[PDB]
């Protein structure tokens, strides 16, 4: 067993949009959202 | 609108709103509140009759008055008439009407043209805004045919407002797609569509139908275009 290295590498490796391509990625499982019954409070 | 007028030694200072709940209830028109200044200028001061060079001179009250009364009384029946314009009272409209009835004249009429056909001004009713500001706060659908009540009455389109805010409700226009500062339904132009409400193709019909307390207005400047009898 090892508990005196750190395996928190991956965070060495992230560029500007990968939190908005995650996103991207994620959106296919996303279940649909809830309507309001507008478009907008304006309308 | 209720307003007050701010005075001081003799002198408009300044107009100021007046709360009516019924009408404006707390607010005026850019044009009701910075427009008084024009009561300065352009400012009809002396009576005038035309000398014999055909200009504009002064004269004193007796001597235009005798010119008028001499005129008055050389013509009678249709050749009197007289036309009233838009800032007119009813003690001078009444007034007005009585002296050319003496006349045998009936040719009063205003700038403003109504239908007269029908029922045509002899019911109070058919030229009036029958459900009344305040009742705005009540209507569900309101119907507006060739009328911009953003210029034309901007309290009235703010009452409009304040219950497409507050209660939902349902706002279509026929005409121009002018901004009223609310989101509305744009059903077009053409006069002739009126005549689809009528006849009940149009799905707005429909959405009459089903409206527990249904509004329609039509403006007064879509009458004058010459078929406002249609």
């Amino acid at each position: 067993f090892d508990n005196s290295t750190y395996r928190n590498l991956q965070h060495h490796e992230y560029s500007t949009y990968t939190f908005l391509d995650l996103n991207v990625e994620l959106s296919k499982f996303r279940m649909p959202q809830p309507s309001s019954g507008r478009q907008s409070p304006r309308h | 609108s209720n307003i007050v007028v701010s005075t001081r030694t003799g002198e408009v200072m300044r107009i100021l709103p007046r709360m009516h709940e019924d009408i404006n209830e707390e607010w005026i028109s850019d044009k009701t509140r910075f427009a008084y200044d024009g009561l300065k200028r352009q400012r009809l001061t002396q009576p005038m009759i035309r000398n014999e060079k055909g200009l504009l001179t002064y004269t004193t009250w007796e001597d235009a008055l005798s010119r008028v009364a001499g005129m008055l009384q050389s013509f009678q029946g249709n050749d009197v008439a007289a036309i009233a314009g838009g800032l007119v009272d009813a003690e001078a409209l009444v007034a007005l009407k009585d002296l050319l009835n003496r006349v045998d004249s009936d040719s009063l009429c205003t700038e403003e043209v109504f239908p007269t056909a029908g029922a045509g001004t002899d019911l109070r009713s058919n030229y009036l805004l029958n459900t009344t500001i305040a009742g705005v706060e009540e209507a569900d659908v309101i119907l507006l045919v060739g009328t911009n009540p953003r210029f034309e009455a901007p309290l009235f389109n703010a009452r409009i407002r304040k219950s497409w805010l507050h209660n939902d409700l349902k706002v279509a226009l026929i005409g121009s797609p002018v901004d009223l500062t609310y989101r509305y339904d744009h059903l077009g132009d053409s006069p002739k569509i009126l005549q689809d409400i009528a006849s009940g193709n149009h799905p707005f019909s429909q959405i009459l139908k089903e409206a527990k307390k249904p509004m329609v207005v039509l403006g007064s400047s879509a009458l004058q275009r010459s078929d406002g009898t249609a």
